[PDB]
């Protein structure tokens, strides 16, 4: 449990910067493939950062 | 019998329809339609 608290920022470090990723990527691109894949992965990701959000706050 | 005074008379909106561009939604509709589920929803 030392280091285990100090992740969390960690994390949110790189949730925006992969989610601005996400966006700019699908905004981009030109294939029905890689368009489909980018929105399932855009909202998979909004559902795990509230998630792991809802749980940080009830835990702490 | 009157309706012929009228100064603002047109025939009908008779123009050629919009043109639009495929999507990619209708792609994940079929793909969704095409996957298995819980229920058994039909009995003979």
């Amino acid at each position: 449990n030392g280091k285990w608290r100090e992740q969390l920022g960690q994390k949110f470090e790189e949730i925006r910067w992969l989610i601005e990723e996400v966006r700019h990527r699908l905004k981009t691109t030109e294939n029905s493939f890689e368009q489909i894949t980018f929105m399932q992965a855009l909202q998979l990701l909004f559902e795990v950062e509230q998630e792991i959000r809802t749980f940080s706050f009830q835990l702490i | 019998d009157n309706c012929r005074d009228v100064s603002d008379l047109k025939q009908y909106d008779s123009d050629e329809p919009e043109l639009r561009s495929l999507s990619s939604w209708i792609q994940n509709e079929f793909n969704k339609a095409c996957e298995l589920t819980d229920s058994t929803w039909i009995e003979l």
